[PDB]
């Protein structure tokens, strides 16, 4: 918010070079002046026969403008024979990626060209190019001695890099064995130590690099986006990575440790083709001293309103937590074709709140497609979603859209004052745009009234106008104002007043001065450094009995704010700029005379008391809560009377009821914070004696995870009065938990069975299936739905295997569904390939582990009836009821506290044998 | 495959001296020679590489020169760890082709050879077999010939012959000459005489052993 | 910093197939070609060919075609070079190479020790061989121990149990085609002569006996 | 009586009608001081006015083209009329609805263009082989499915330069495979052949030149080259009404937008169409490839039916991606591409099968809900299109159209069309809300009576800060007597207690919130029911506590959603039939079944019951216990006889049940037949 938008800086390349394609800042440990690097890969260049060989430029801010290309290489192709050229600079543009820290300055040329050392392949080796002291040397991890596609001859090394916290280096390249991708990483001490110009692949020694994988993870572009920080345990910035083609176009983002490869987690895309990884960032959001792992997906397709599909860009916020199991969200880009996560830049604390801070640009989003970034604060939760400033589109278009956004740079801050500025590139248009950022400024008001009463025959004061016994009350306002990083010394502000609120649109007003004879009043203030809060003093009067038409109103006196732009001073200018959120204005209240006695003041005796209605809770599933409350003041009126419901901070308001018409329809509000988990309704001003309400209001709740014991509600009124101004608190007690319907159902596939089957023999050597017969399906599903599951449960199955000497149902093979394991009896495996009631038994019993929320175990039981069996068995062909059951016993409720249930039930499953 | 030639094998030289490694390649093989210094005890060292090159950690000392077939690598001032075996090696095509290598020797004035016999003894004396060692010490240039003599004769099956890296402190070589002999062939004659020619004077030095008891 | 660690002297009978092992440690191993060099002894350096890891490519010399069977394990950074049915002829000292750019091999290996031979182990006899003749084996002396029957390969041989060094000359061992000839001489002054310790130790590891012959008589 | 409108401000008749289309008001002096003001309608009538001026209108829906639904589209005459009122105007009152319909028929002989759009990757040379006598082929099958029928031809393999391509080192710059001894055409991005002609014989010639070429990178551009065949509609040549099919058929991979960045390619596919003079796309070259997005509002707009043939190694990749594209069908290729023509042909057969409306333009301030019906008599409520639809046959579908208020001053035109169909209703929306009297008079300062001066209808309201009939109580420093009975008669209340009730009538007065409303200053703006405690779920706008929803939201939370497109299984079929749609989630009725389709199922009844009603149904005219009707049961596919089952070690189901009358049936059941299935039917009644 606090970034001017009204005097950036634009910096230009020449036509076509793509410049501003890359951007990033110099800060040299030297020379006072800061510059800034832009990268132009396309740019034609002094380098003999070299075409658009690229190029990066620093860019001074402070006084004189424009900028100097850095000579990093003015030599063409070395030829490796006569005519026979070693390499091709040509279009290899160098300047696609530039990072620094620093003295040192990086800048790579991905398309970099290589011929083979023995063949004549002519290969995208990519490669870097590392300068410092003075000192320049060429960085060419990626061309190395196994050149191919299968090797790295394709990895088109310096695709994108970034320095650790330490001295080394992070690049990626995203071809390297068939688009694989590999992330190499080196000190940057060693390269510049151990460069040797003759020699055209060099060995450094404590260099990090993935190897080859199994070929499906080919073409998934490891390397495309990289990025640094720590996150397993401590210590070494360890390394994240963009691997956008992966999973079948899904992408994911992999992080390895800094000291080994091996890898910690792994994130993943959401649908296909999305390039989940087209940009990656690390940065701590929250400011809880772990880095957050930030992901854009530039094309990802959400779902608004209708339901129809519309690619807006996604970026993902995932805030590391201690337990090494993140805490993701997401952020849904806000127009279509905008590419939303196309660059994600943390700025670091651009307000100096306290809280880091990050840039996500949308460059083909926004009117005419100018490109458009949406800058988010963070806070102690994580980043704030709703995005607290929004930089549009500087260039138009010339023959590409200008990709306002495609680049960025932050964090580094390029002039005096004390806060983070920002860098947008624009290759589209070839030009870059520094934004720079506005000191920011917490004022705080007072306000105070000498009482708080309004009578009549409260006169004191005299006046000018005429003869005066009146009364009046003194009014004092002030102003503390205070902000870090560079403030302009003494800084005026405007404040203006006014007593009324419950006024102004014209007729009656309310109050008035003892001087002005005003409800309006304006002061020139100005305040200084970060002390003296300045105060400024006023008596005001009121009006007196007659020709007011008064009220029980307590009229809200209201006084308001703003700083002045013109003036203000810096070196060309910049205006300072107040907080976001510090309200520029304040209101206070006094109340009536009336009532209490002949006094004005009294102490009322307030009483609050609630019901429930059952209170069973789900376990914390959906579960609806309404408790119906009788508040009542047995004393004289309450002045500014308002509830303070204190719940537990894990559950959520639902609303006022307007159902029973015994509960109020009214005013009713909520706040999280000085750590308050209490709701406040309001009950007004001028609150009433001997008056009694009653109020209905529903919540929904979760209560994580073993605190079910009850449910304890706090709550009590509060009051501006002398005495007795709150009254006690009180409890409400709530009966913990509940129980749930589980039941189990089976079925037979084939139901029935008909008469005699064709092509049937029966012999006692008949392998499989003809004399077997035909498969009969008998599935069993014991399932747990309802506010509660089972910690351990008891199933007990009984199969009617045999009739009396005959085997007539053959099991061939059983099934599992879920966290259940079984154990039968009287094996069933054949050679290869009532009813059960009392009666011969093929039992088993079997123990589930958890059905948990709405989920259930199955068991599919596939048998054959054996002819054996099927015989006539003397008279001929009746009706047979095959019956299989299954019972169960729930085992283990969750709490001691509170009436755990007992649960029981069992079923049946039938088959009807019938010629 | 291109065979390459140095045809000097043993360069004499003092301490701080200019020595010119000559060697030649077959064929043309566009300027890629590897020059590498085998130290006496074996471990190879990379010193140049495409003709001229140094390679990191070696010194200024080792010019490279060369073009075509003729290649040459010229030592600046000599020293002490300079003293070496340095070979050639084309790496332009296939099969790598090195040279025979040139071994640098430490330079001392010339001196005589201190020869000695070495009748059997005691557990030498009967094996049933036996053998009689003559010993050559401590001499400047090192190339010696030597030979035994019996009764005037001159024979060859039974010997075998060993010497020794120059020696450093003291810089001289010396050499073994180790006979065989049986039983009967030891017993079939009365004297034996070990003779060394060298450089160092035209008079052959022979040591004479006689076999005399009572 | 980079250390090519080789495998130890390799004995093997004929027609057998050893396995020497080359460690690389301190730059990226799967990265660099490794060259292999055979030098027989005494002799001129024979190249045996390159194998590139990873891709596990490997181009053998022609001259050195069906010998030389090279792999690469990539995830320990160590080639490996088996020998298979080898032959006296292939009695040499191998050196693995990391291949630079250009020509030429960049930092090698320490060397391992090949050698193809028969029968069995035999130690060592020390001979104290004294002049028998002279005159008045004039001032300082020279005499010493012959050494045959000696396969241990490497062995030991001093005097004055390392009290007296300088003066002390000792052969390198001359294959008989069995098992090793050896001699050792020495000067000391007359100004001691045999009224002194002075005495052979011949040490060789296969039998862990260490002989000790010093010479009084002649 | 005066139930509503009286509590709700009323002081204007645009304000009365913006109060709701149900309440009425007078104009000039009806009844001067008489009978009460507003109070709904008849009774208004009754007591004095609307002869003349009472106006309350009514939201109307007037059709002003209905051209015959065609029946051949075969000959000339461009007819068609396939979208039964092709525009219709639509006149609303403020907050109000009104309702209309719209039948959809796909004409039988409605003539096809098939663009044939393939691979010439070296994979595809033994598909080119087989397919050079397909074009003739087709057009005998095409022939018997529509009169008039044109074909053309166009083969891509990715983009050549940079490693997509390769780079050149060798010879075979000119000869992508020199090392495999076979010449072949160096890399190309997209090369249109053939343009769409009803002659057939010339795409068999081309096809018959052509060969194929060799691709560095598994993924192809066939994305770029789909994105031309789209938009260059002069290279390419779709007729104007006719079905669009671009076959696109592929073994491999395909490169995703953005992936040219490693070529050096930056920006991003326009939409528009390069295909040159020369038939080669120019912009392969310098342009990304598209956006699955950009390819599907392409496709959507030149109204092409994007096929999908894709080899089996690839297929449930391009499934993905068809369920990404919304509308793009997919279909298995054989290796060499033998099965393509039938492929294709039951893939027109398929796509013919269904209509989906489409709804463009459609302004925020308006909502639209519809019922489809499209199986006989049987009407699917909140779903905008119908599929399994036989050649020839009308679906219809019925609209309601709400706005919410009375939008600004200008006519506003949207377009609702069937998915890939050329005929579109379009739907003028024209908001009324005026006063009769509106444009009559003028205020003119004095006019009613001397002060600050208000005329409309007769009738006055005073201007800033002035009350009454005439105009007058400035400052209210003049009839501060004037209260009596405010909100109730003589009652507790004076005005809702937000403000203060002067000259009668009241002053509203509130919080910092803005607004609020009301006559009482009874209505506020802020107070509203809540979900998770926004607005109300974020999702509606609040009114006296009364919320008015977003566009496509209901209940009075604004929670429930009215997207039916949540709740499919199947390629199709709701929630599977086994449960209700609420809120865009499944509550499954009771099969014991779960999941948020009721897909998954772990027990559930057999299929023979269910079969054994449809055999009867269709074979036996039904009869079973229940339900009285004709039929409705549709059921797998073509059910020919068999004299016997076999165990043919395929995947096979012998069923066999009873039923009602006494009969025997018994049948095998065979699924994965060419993505169809296959009925088994014992021939005669047998029992
Ligand atoms: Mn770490
Ligand atoms: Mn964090
Ligand atoms: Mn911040
Ligand atoms: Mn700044
Ligand atoms: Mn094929």
């Amino acid at each position: 918010f606090n970034l001017d938008v009204d005097s950036p800086a634009e910096y230009s390349g020449p036509e076509g070079s793509y410049f501003g394609f890359a951007v990033d800042f110099f800060v040299p440990s030297a020379s006072s002046r800061m510059f800034l690097l832009v990268g132009a890969p396309k740019a034609n260049t002094t380098q003999p026969g070299i075409v658009e060989g690229g190029q990066v430029l620093k860019c001074d801010w402070s006084s004189t403008r424009r900028c100097q290309p850095i000579e990093f290489d003015a030599t063409g192709n070395r030829d490796y024979a006569k005519d026979d050229p070693l390499e091709f600079k040509s279009h290899q543009w160098f300047g696609a990626s530039v990072r620094s820290k620093q003295d040192k300055i990086l800048a790579c040329a991905p398309l970099y060209h290589w011929r083979t050392e023995m063949k004549q392949e002519r290969e995208p080796v990519g490669t870097c190019f590392l300068q410092d002291g003075t000192k320049t040397v060429e960085y060419a991890p990626c061309r190395s001695q196994d050149i191919d596609a299968d090797g790295q001859g394709f990895c088109q090394g310096g695709f994108s890099i970034d320095f650790t916290k330490a001295d080394r280096v992070l690049l990626g390249g995203p071809g390297s064995f068939y688009w694989q991708g590999q992330l190499i990483s080196d000190q940057v001490a060693e390269i510049v130590s151990k460069y040797d110009p003759n020699v055209y692949s060099i060995k450094y020694n404590n260099q990090l690099a993935t190897r080859t994988a199994q070929a499906i993870f080919d073409d998934s572009y490891l390397g495309y986006s990289v990025a640094v920080g720590d996150f397993n345990g401590d210590g070494i910035d360890d390394f994240v990575s963009g691997v956008p083609r992966a999973a079948r176009t899904l992408g994911m983002v992999y992080i390895y440790d800094g000291k080994n490869m091996s890898s910690l987690y792994n994130f993943t895309g959401e649908q296909m083709a999305a390039y989940f990884g087209f940009s990656v960032a690390a940065t701590d959001i929250n400011g809880d001293d772990y880095a957050d792992v930030f992901i854009g997906a530039p094309l990802f397709m959400d779902r608004g309103s209708d339901g129809k599909l519309q690619e807006v860009g996604q970026v993902s916020v995932s805030l590391q937590r201690a337990s090494g199991d993140f805490q993701t969200t997401k952020l849904n880009g806000f127009e279509v074709f905008a590419r939303f996560g196309s660059a994600i830049a943390p700025l670091g604390d651009l307000d100096q709140d306290g809280f880091n801070d990050i840039a996500i640009a949308a460059p083909y989003g926004g009117e005419d497609k100018k490109g458009i970034v949406y800058i988010f604060n963070g806070r102690s939760t994580g980043l704030n979603a709703v995005p607290s400033q929004i930089l549009e589109g500087q260039w138009a278009a010339r023959s590409m859209p200008p990709s306002f956004g495609y680049s960025m740079k932050g964090a580094t801050d390029i002039d005096k004052n004390g806060y983070p500025d920002l860098i947008v590139g624009a290759f589209g248009v070839d030009r870059a745009i520094l934004y720079r950022a506005r000191p920011v400024i917490t004022v705080n008001a007072g306000l105070e009234v000498y009482p708080s009463i309004l009578n009549q025959d409260n006169k004191t004061c005299s006046l000018p106008g005429t003869a005066l016994k009146v009364s009046c009350f003194n009014v004092r306002f002030c102003l503390k104002a205070d902000g870090k990083g560079v403030l302009p010394r003494k800084l005026n502000f405007q404040v203006e007043l006014l007593l009324d609120k419950l006024k102004q649109k014209g007729a009656i007003r309310r109050a008035l001065f003892l001087y002005s004879r005003s409800p309006s009043h304006s002061k020139n203030m100005t305040i200084s450094r970060g002390g003296l809060m300045q105060c400024e003093e006023l008596i005001a009067y009121l009006r007196d009995e007659s020709e007011f038409r008064d009220k029980l109103t307590p009229i809200t006196i209201f006084m308001e704010y703003r700083l002045d732009y013109r003036t203000a001073a810096d070196t060309t200018g910049l205006q300072p700029i107040l907080n976001q959120f510090t309200p520029a204005n304040i209101s206070r209240q006094a109340h009536i005379l009336l009532d209490c006695g002949e006094d004005n003041v009294c102490k009322p005796k307030l009483e609050v008391s609630v019901d429930s209605d059952q209170k069973k809770i789900y376990i914390g599933d959906d579960n609806p809560l309404t408790l119906i409350v009788k508040a009542q003041n047995q004393g004289e009126g309450a002045y500014e009377a308002e509830l303070i419901v204190s719940i537990p901070l894990q559950a959520d308001f639902i609303g006022v009821v307007r159902n029973n018409e015994a509960l109020a329809r009214l005013s009713c509000a909520f706040k999280t914070e000085n750590q308050t988990r209490q709701v406040v309704c309001d009950l007004g001003n001028p609150m009433k004696a001997g008056t009694q309400l009653l109020a209905g209001l529903r919540f929904s709740v979760h209560q994580q995870s073993e605190m079910d014991t009850s449910v304890k509600f706090d709550l009590q009124i509060q009051s501006s009065n002398l005495f007795d101004k709150v009254s006690p608190v009180v409890s409400h007690k709530v009966d913990l938990a509940v129980l749930a319907a589980v039941e189990i159902r089976g079925v037979s596939s084939p139901d029935h069975v008909f008469l005699p089957i064709p092509n049937w023999e029966h012999k006692e050597n008949p392998e499989t299936e003809e004399d077997v017969g035909p498969v009969v399906q008998h599935i069993y599903e014991l399932r747990n739905n309802g506010p509660s599951s089972f910690s351990k449960a008891m199933l007990h199955l009984q199969w009617p295997y045999k009739y009396n000497n005959n085997t007539l149902l053959y099991i061939l093979h059983y099934d599992i569904d879920g966290p259940m394991n079984c154990t039968s009896d009287m094996e069933i495996n054949p050679l290869r390939i009532l009813g059960c009631g009392v009666a011969q038994c093929l039992k088993i019993v079997c123990q589930v582990g958890r059905l948990d929320r709405g989920k259930s175990a199955i068991l599919y039981v596939k048998s054959l009836l054996w002819t054996e069996t099927f015989m006539n068995k003397e008279n001929q062909n009746h009706s047979y009821s095959l019956k299989s059951s299954a019972s169960f016993n729930v085992i283990e409720f969750p709490y001691k506290n509170l009436p755990i249930e007992d649960i029981t039930n069992s079923t049946l499953v039938t088959t009807n044998v019938t010629w | 495959d291109i065979q390459m030639t140095q045809t000097t094998s043993s360069l004499s030289a003092s301490l701080g001296d200019r020595v010119i490694i000559s060697c030649r390649a077959s064929q043309d093989i566009s300027n890629y020679l590897s020059w590498y210094q085998q130290k006496p005890d074996g471990t190879v060292k990379l010193l140049i590489f495409y003709t001229s090159k140094l390679h990191s950690g070696v010194p200024s000392r080792f010019s490279g020169s060369g073009s075509g077939t003729d290649y040459s690598l010229t030592i600046s001032n000599l020293d002490q760890e300079d003293i070496a075996t340095y070979f050639c090696q084309q790496g332009n095509t296939f099969p790598y082709t090195f040279g025979g290598g040139t071994k640098v020797e430490m330079r001392r004035a010339d001196a005589a050879p201190t020869v000695s016999i070495f009748p059997p003894s005691s557990e030498q004396l009967t094996s049933g077999g036996a053998s009689v060692v003559c010993f050559l010490n401590n001499f400047y240039p090192k190339d010696i010939n030597v030979k035994w003599k019996i009764d005037g004769s001159e024979r060859q099956n039974g010997v075998l012959n060993s010497w020794t890296d120059q020696d450093s402190k003291d810089s001289t070589y010396s050499m073994s000459s180790t006979l065989t002999l049986t039983k009967d062939e030891y017993e079939r004659h009365n004297s034996y005489t070990c003779e060394a020619t060298h450089k160092t004077s035209t008079s052959p030095i022979v040591k004479s052993f006689n076999r005399n008891e009572c | 910093q980079v250390q090519l660690q080789q495998s130890g002297a390799e004995l093997a009978e004929p027609g057998a197939s050893v396995k020497m092992s080359c460690k690389a440690s301190g730059y990226t191993f799967s990265s660099f070609w490794m060259h292999w060099v055979k030098q027989r002894p005494g002799q001129g350096l024979e190249w045996i060919g390159y194998i590139n890891p990873r891709s596990g490519y490997t181009e053998c010399n022609e001259i050195f075609r069906d010998k030389a069977t090279m792999t690469a394990d990539t995830s320990s950074s160590t080639a490996y070079m088996q020998l298979s049915g080898l032959t006296s002829e292939d009695s040499a000292v191998y050196y693995c190479a990391s291949f630079l750019g250009r020509g030429a091999m960049d930092y090698w290996g320490q060397g391992t020790s090949v050698t193809v031979s028969s029968a069995k182990t035999t130690a060592p006899s020390v001979y104290p061989l004294a002049p028998v003749c002279g005159d008045t084996t004039g001032s300082s002396v020279t005499l010493g121990c012959l050494v045959k029957g000696y396969f241990p390969e490497p062995v030991t041989l001093t005097w004055n149990s390392g009290s007296l060094s300088a003066g002390v000359h000792t052969f390198p061992a001359v294959l008989q085609s069995d098992l090793y000839t050896l001699s050792s001489s020495v000067t000391v002054t007359s100004s001691t002569w045999p009224s002194q310790s002075i005495t052979c130790n011949v040490a060789h590891p296969a039998s862990s006996t260490k002989v000790d012959k010093k010479i009084e008589p002649r | 009586g005066p139930n509503i409108c009286t509590t709700r401000g009323v002081s204007s008749c645009q304000q009365c009608l913006a109060v709701s289309p149900m309440c009425a008001w007078c104009s000039d002096e009806a009844l001067p001081l008489g009978s009460p003001r507003c109070d709904l309608k008849e009774n208004l009538l009754k007591d004095n006015c609307a002869p003349e001026s009472i106006e309350f209108p009514v939201s109307e829906a007037r059709v002003l083209e209905d051209r015959p639904l065609s029946d051949k589209g075969s000959g000339d005459s461009s007819q068609v009329t396939q979208v039964s009122p092709q525009r219709i105007a639509l006149r609303l009152r403020p907050d109000d609805s009104k309702n209309f319909s719209i039948q959809v028929r796909q004409v039988e002989d409605y003539p096809v263009d098939i663009y044939y759009l393939m691979d010439l990757s070296y994979s595809m040379k033994d598909d080119l082989w087989s397919i050079q006598n397909l074009g003739t082929k087709l057009a005998t099958q095409m022939r018997k499915l529509t009169s008039n029928l044109r074909i053309g031809f166009g083969a891509f393999v990715d983009k050549p330069v940079s490693p997509y391509m390769y780079i050149s080192p060798p010879e075979a710059l000119e000869n992508p495979c020199y090392d495999m001894k076979t010449t072949c055409l160096p890399m190309f991005g997209y090369k249109h052949v053939l343009t769409l002609t009803d002659q057939v014989t010339r795409f068999n010639e081309e096809v018959k030149k052509q060969s194929v070429s060799r691709n560095r990178d598994a993924p192809e551009g066939g994305f770029d080259a789909i994105m031309q065949a789209t938009v260059c509609d002069e290279k390419i040549g779709w007729r104007n009404d006719a079905s669009h099919l671009l076959v696109f058929t592929t073994d491999a991979k395909t490169h995703i937008a953005l992936d040219g960045r490693l070529a050096g390619i930056v920006q991003p596919n326009d939409g528009q169409c390069h295909v040159g003079s020369d038939n080669h796309y120019s912009a392969s070259t310098t342009m990304d490839y598209p956006s699955l997005g950009l390819m599907t509002e392409k496709l959507s707009q030149k109204n092409i039916n994007l096929i999908f043939a894709v080899t089996e190694n690839v297929v449930n990749l391009y499934q993905n991606y068809s369920e990404l594209i919304p509308g793009t069908t997919v279909g298995v290729l054989s290796m060499d591409s033998s099965n393509v023509l039938q492929l294709i042909v039951d893939a027109y057969g398929k796509i013919r099968s269904k209509v989906e409306l489409e709804v463009r333009d459609l302004p925020e301030e308006l909502s639209l809900s519809f019922n489809a019906t499209c199986l006989n008599n049987e009407v699917i409520p909140g779903l905008k299109s119908c599929m399994g639809l036989k050649i020839g046959d009308t679906v219809s579908f019925s609209i309601e159209a709400k706005v919410r208020g009375c939008p600004q001053e200008k006519e506003k035109s949207f377009t609702i069309k069937p998915v890939g169909f050329k005929d579109s209703l379009i739907v003028q929306v024209t908001f009324d809300c005026d006063c009769a009297c509106q444009a009559q008079a003028e205020p003119n300062s004095h006019r009613c009576n001397n002060g600050n001066g208000t005329f409309e209808c007769g009738v006055c309201r005073c201007g800033p800060g002035w009350l009454g009939s005439q105009c007058e109580c400035s400052e209210e420093d003049y009839r501060p007597s004037q209260q009596d009975e405010c909100s109730p008669r003589e009652g507790q209340p004076v005005c809702s207690q937000r403000g203060e009730c002067l000259c009668g009538q009241c002053v509203c007065h509130s919080s910092d919130f803005g607004k609020i409303t009301g006559k009482y200053c009874e209505c506020d703006d802020f107070s509203c029911v809540r979900y998770k405690g926004e607005m109300c779920s974020g999702h509606g706008q609040c009114s006296c506590g009364d919320c008015l929803c977003d566009s496509d939201w209901t209940g009075y939370y604004c929670n429930c959603t009215t997207r039916t497109d949540t709740c499919m299984s199947s390629n199709g079929l709701l929630c599977s039939g086994r449960g209700k749609c609420e809120c865009g989630s499944c509550v499954c009725i009771q099969p014991g079944s779960y999941g948020d389709t009721c897909e998954k199922c772990p027990t559930c009844p057999d299929a023979c019951t269910f079969k054994k009603e449809c055999v009867e149904c269709k074979k036996f005219d039904r009869g079973a216990l229940h339900d009285e009707n004709t039929c409705n049961r549709y059921c797998r596919d073509e059910i020919e006889s068999v004299k016997e089952l076999k165990d043919t070690g395929k995947d096979a189901v012998n069923c066999t049940y009873k039923n009602e009358d006494d009969c025997v049936v018994r049948f095998q059941y065979y699924e994965d037949s060419s993505g169809k299935s296959i009925l088994y039917v014992v021939e005669e009644p047998e029992c």
